């Protein structure tokens, strides 16, 4: 007939009306693809962690900053161990007392730029988390046991070892290690995991006894 | 026609939408997500400072490896983790000729000017192949003076390098003994497109201006 | 037939009706007013942490093209920077009955060391050859319930906005060299830092939170 | 005017019948949410890895399958060296070339179920990369510094450590560490990553000699 | 009305989709993801058997600690990663009471029966809180004879335990020496749902019938 | 105002049915036959791996009711299952027309060696009486080209196909007594793996995987 | 059918209206509410009671 030719006619070119819009709609979405991307969440979490450490805090020793949006210092001894001390509660937050940094089989790395003890040139340094215990009637630190060692070439062939033990603390985000019991104080290690996860921090071998920095080197979790 | 019709007026919203999302986009391109995120990255950066020593060049952002610049970008691997030869310190864009930079000068100190648009253009770039790790420029630097009452070009040739460890521009003047003062700038802006500059003395580094370009390009 | 082509018809529609409408949202969380609020707000702490890149009674003009203007031009209806940025700033963020609560950070000289700050802002007088900066007249309220007895008052004060340094100067109302000064982010508007500040030796001795309720 | 409200009227229903719609497809929408999930695509991962390690391959000793969709079998020493060996290059792929097993600082962790050699009971055990070198004229073997730790009391204080190299090798996928030069052969480490990542590990600690079985940890990389 | 009404049809149109899409939802229960997922973890897992004894639970899936399954869902954390005290471990409702399983049994020992339905009802569940290891059930075991032209119902009342490490359930019958065999459910497939069964003599545990119940439930 | 109310409307409504086809597609998501297809031969690999459900003859109705029934039965047009899986499986895979191209896994026997092989389906008898085991007339196409010369082979053959075991069965042409079978996924039907086999020893000499083309 | 749908539609969104026009009912009703009351007969008594007396 020819009026289902003229319904068919107007089907026709609506079809072809749509496939017009949907080709000019991809024209557009790849112009807009064009216009880069949106950012890491890590570059920015790390970026906001940078600012924040250098806004620093009014906290004095032996306090650590609640964090939130009014700020509050309370003890390195109030994290963690189940009573809220900040007026926020950030004290006993799931993200703030994440046991992570300090888990057996954490292990941190990175490369070394010596100031002292060691006159080798720039290796990497590796401090291995081998044991822990959190007592239930003292939760704001870790104890671990850990493992200090160095990178060194294929013609070495006599590596050196540090057994170390100390713990992590929630408040500062810190891991102190010094010697092991009975086995030569040569060196300590103090991790600091400011970036804003469980998976970087900025560490320093130091003289158990001074505390004096040997050297330092941006750890990353691996 | 049934509701056909009706449909037909869907379509027609719908390319009218179209049109409206394409208009958009010219606004939707005044924003950079990534590039402000590289600028604040550069800026907290530029807050934090290094441990490396002068004329030398820091691996990573948190890392600590320290490089001499005259291994940055010259082909080599020298960073532990090979950022010596990245891409983005390595963009030799900042110093494409053809490129115009523009902005306000705001001068403080030898000369007596009002503020005023200086132009650094990028005329010509050398880049030995058994010396990569600097860019040999060649620019003309033109500033436009409204000194006494109507407006005049005061321009001159100049030479100098872009390196790419401190990401730095450096254009003495070409011959111009004639009170021609050098210029400074740092692409400090987490881009390639802007930068942070100064108009200074060759032997001293004495900054007489502030000025500050965008590449904006064409005339 | 004359149904299900029909159908089918309406069905491709509403199909690119929803990748259009997709387009949009794209364009709409890239230009979202938060997001760019939150943005530079980043920017702001970065900027605080940076040298002042102006002269101390002077105002960034800002952009791709830095300038530094009086303090006492901005928002006067004149445009001074080349890039007009001292008018554009001008949107007051106190209104007439707008509250704003402020919590405690630390203090050590208030009178009654409340837990928190009512700021309540009653009116506001801008005059018209002199919009810069805008008079207020705010109201704030302290309630203090301790052992000995229960506390309540009702300050009225006088203050003014500066949109050249994006801060409220609270002038104190009793007989203590205390006034109040809110310092807002630059983007945020919703929230300002409360310092409670001695008229005459500077001194910074209490902090407040506040954020408009 | 009385039309103005009756345009009015038909707008305000219109608003209203979309009110109605939203809410009806919220109520079918949370319908839908409770029917379960999808599933972790590392669950997947793993799962479809233990029923491909269950099929096994008919490769011979020295020889590793290349994967892919038609199956061959090509040398250890052919995998990852820069030149195509498998019909479908497979032997040259960025994911089977991954060397992240092998990266420095990589930390490899489980409880140990002991047979032999040690009367401890279960304990965690860490093997730790702590150097590697892949020669550039031979890169089908990354060849490692690695160091074996043993996770021990608070009372103990007195932990064994065992310094081992060895190598990974891509086709294998396998970690394999022996005792370090002049170190008393006392223990040897087998890791295969078998379960489709760079991640996980089944691991033996054997003795160096024998490769007989001393014990048996599930590594995991922290 | 200009294109109101156009616009009114639409929304005819979205109330149409939505009653569609109403409808999928039945479809759409049908497909478990997760489920099946959950299922090929369990059967792959059971034909990679396990490094433990009899009698022991095997803590992760990959991990290589052995537990007693005396020790399994008693409220004490045994395996270095917790597992015997997890949620899917220790899940009561496989045999959760009115919980009424159903499935064919296929003989092919002791007794000479045509294929026919068997259903476990579970009737009743005691867990003494000093000793949460197992879940003692009792349970009414039905099955449909079509025996001599008609059909009739046999059944009997029975008692068991389920035990929450091999996810095992086992029911013989109560003071029934009447020839009425013993049943033996593995909740094998992932869920709480289905399980594979056998009839089989208590003394002996030989097994005389096939039978796999999935729990449909209502009568 | 008449305008700009309506296309408030219309926009109300735009958004409305970007939400009500983002549940769809959802829907379609989830119920998308090459995901379940891809789960289909996932399940099929695991019960490869298990112990077979049923005797050596026999097909597994499956379901949450397994039953066994007769090999000889599936697809007979009679339901046998108490699910009558044995009467849905019926879709032969092979048309007439259909070319599935072949690449070598294995090869110690056949005669040229080849890297490739095509099978061409040229006809389908369904005797209506017997339709769960159609006969097919096939070619083998091989074309091998050496250094002593180039040798192209088209080897018409009879084969059946079994619904019961998912199953092509190619009856050698040649003088060898080497047959072609290819065992379907159960899911796949695009891809089937023809082992080659010694119609005596039942010795399995050559493998190829061989896809839909 | 179609017509049977647009029938069904105007009569929707006609059950919808009359729904708004009792929620907004409502809330201007709960806005009265909140006017106080009315006062107890015996406070009027007693007070006029006083009046008269005085
Ligand atoms: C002020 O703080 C008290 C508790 O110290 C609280 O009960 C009260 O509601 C607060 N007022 C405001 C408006 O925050
Ligand atoms: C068959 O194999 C040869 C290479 O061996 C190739 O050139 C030809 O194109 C192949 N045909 C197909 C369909 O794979
Ligand atoms: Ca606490
Ligand atoms: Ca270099
Ligand atoms: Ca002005
Ligand atoms: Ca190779
Ligand atoms: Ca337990
Ligand atoms: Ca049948
Ligand atoms: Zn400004
Ligand atoms: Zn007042
Ligand atoms: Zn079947
Ligand atoms: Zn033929």
């Amino acid at each position: 007939t020819y009026k289902d030719r003229r319904f068919q006619y107007i089907l026709t070119n609506q079809h072809l009306f749509i496939d017009k819009l949907e080709r000019d709609l991809h024209e557009i979405d790849d112009e807009f693809k064009k216009l880069g991307s949106d950012v890491k969440d890590q570059t920015v979490r790390h970026l906001k962690a940078r600012i924040s450490n250098l806004e620093g805090d009014d906290c004095k020793e032996h306090e650590a900053p609640c964090g939130g949006d009014v700020p509050q210092c309370i003890s390195d001894l109030f994290f963690c161990d189940g009573h809220k001390d900040c007026k926020n509660g950030r004290d006993e937050d799931k993200e703030v007392c994440s046991e992570v940094p300090a888990d057996i089989g954490s292990s941190f790395a990175g490369v070394v730029s010596w100031q002292a003890c060691e006159e080798a040139t720039p290796h990497h340094a590796v401090v291995t988390i081998t044991a822990n215990e959190r007592k239930e009637f003292f939760k704001p630190r870790i104890w671990v046991r850990a493992i200090l060692a160095f990178e060194e070439e294929e013609h070495e062939h006599h590596i050196k070892t540090f057994q170390l033990r100390g713990y992590y603390s929630f408040g500062d985000r810190t891991l102190a290690l010094g010697p092991e019991r009975g086995t030569k104080p040569v060196y300590g290690v103090r991790c600091h995991f400011d970036r804003g996860d469980d998976d970087h921090a900025d560490c320093q071998i130091v003289n158990p006894a001074s505390l004096f920095v040997c050297g330092n080197f941006a750890a990353e979790r691996h | 026609d049934p509701r056909l019709a009706a449909n037909g007026l869907r379509l027609i919203g719908l390319e009218r939408k179209l049109k409206a999302l394409k208009a958009r986009l010219h606004e939707a391109e005044k924003i950079d997500p990534e590039g402000f995120i590289k600028e604040l990255d550069a800026r907290v950066s530029h807050v934090e400072g290094t441990h490396c020593a002068k004329k030398e060049f820091q691996c990573g952002g948190y890392d600590q490896e320290c490089i001499s610049d005259l291994f940055v970008c010259d082909g080599h691997k020298d960073c532990h983790n090979g950022h010596d030869e990245a891409e983005d310190v390595c963009d030799t864009s900042p110093v494409k000729p053809g490129n115009i930079f523009s902005g306000t000068s705001h001068w403080h100190d030898c000369l007596l000017r009002s503020d005023h648009v200086t132009r650094v253009v990028i005329k010509g770039t050398i880049r030995r192949n058994y010396f990569k790790s600097r860019i040999w420029v060649r620019a003309q630097i033109e500033s436009d003076l409204i000194h006494d009452g109507k407006k005049e070009l005061s321009d001159f040739d100049s030479k100098g390098y872009y390196n790419f460890a401190n990401r730095r521009l450096v254009l003495i003047p070409i011959a111009q003994d004639d009170k021609h003062l050098s210029v400074i700038c740092d692409f400090d802006r987490g881009d390639s497109r802007r930068a942070s500059c100064h108009r200074v003395l060759e032997g001293t580094l004495h900054q007489c201006a502030n000025l500050s370009v965008h590449l904006q390009g064409h005339h | 037939s004359h149904d299900e082509e029909i159908d089918k018809l309406n069905e491709d529609a509403l199909k690119l009706t929803h990748e259009i409408i997709e387009l949009q949202e794209k364009l709409d969380r890239r230009s979202d007013a938060k997001r760019i609020q939150r943005a530079g707000s980043l920017k702001a702490r970065v900027e605080a942490l940076e040298d002042p890149s102006c002269p101390d009674h002077e105002h960034q003009c800002g952009g791709d093209d830095p300038q530094c203007v009086s303090d006492l031009l901005v928002c006067d209806g004149i445009k001074d920077c080349r890039n007009g940025d001292d008018e554009s700033h001008c949107h007051n963020p106190f209104h007439a009955g707008d509250d704003f609560v402020g919590d405690v950070v630390f203090d050590h000289c208030t009178k009654r060391r409340p837990e928190n700050i009512t700021l309540s802002v009653e009116s506001i007088s801008v005059a018209a050859f002199f919009p810069g900066f805008p008079k207020l007249h705010v109201h704030v309220n302290i309630h203090k319930e301790t052992d000995e007895d229960e506390v309540e008052v009702s300050l009225p004060s006088d203050a003014i906005y500066s949109f050249a340094e994006d801060k409220l100067i609270v002038y104190p109302s009793e007989d203590d060299g205390l006034g109040l000064v809110g310092q807002f982010d630059g983007y945020n508007f919703d929230r300002f830092v409360g310092d409670i500040i001695h008229e005459a030796s500077k001194e910074h001795c209490a902090r407040f939170i506040f954020h408009r309720k």
